[PDB]
């Protein structure tokens, strides 16, 4: 689709066969998830906000589905106060920015 | 909160 | 312009002369420039996301050109890491994300 800014851009999204909400964000290097559980490996990063820093978990090469679009790569899993798709999976699904 | 601005590590 | 998002999308802006380099970020609701001084009135305002909240001044009427476009709205100053142009400007620009 093309999706107008008026609104948060606010997408369904599936990991793990669960159903969430995140926001497809130009800003944000990552994807990073609520807290959450997801198997496998991990290592623990730091990221950087508006605010300050949190703590996060990542994890690599997890499947994702994104508005109807498969997605594979890293997901950061920490206190975000939203879900937010970040460039690295936006790219994966064949999202730009149009004016 | 509004500004989800997020930096890599 | 269609903008990819392989890397940061980083544009030039122009507010009262002076030319600046600021982010393109659908996942912020209103924009926010680093510390200036800009005419008139202000109203303090407390703006959050990843790590907490900051303080910063909320001006309004402001014009500024973004990549060639001219907007007029309500700039947000305050200790952000990076200047951030949110939704309420890339809407008068006439952004869209696509896929």
């Amino acid at each position: 689709p093309q999706i107008t800014l008026w609104k948060r851009p606010l997408v369904t999204i599936r990991i793990g066969g669960q159903l969430k909400e995140a926001l497809l964000n130009t800003g944000a290097d990552n994807t990073v998830l609520e807290e959450m559980n997801l198997p496998g490996k991990w290592k623990p990063k730091m990221i950087g906000g508006i605010g300050g820093f949190i703590k996060v978990r990542q994890y690599d090469q997890i499947p994702i589905e994104i508005c109807g679009h498969k997605a594979i790569g890293t997901v950061l899993v920490g206190p975000t106060p939203v879900n937010i798709i970040g460039r690295d999976l936006l790219t994966q699904i064949g999202c730009t920015l149009n004016f | 909160p509004g500004n989800f601005f997020q930096n890599r590590p």
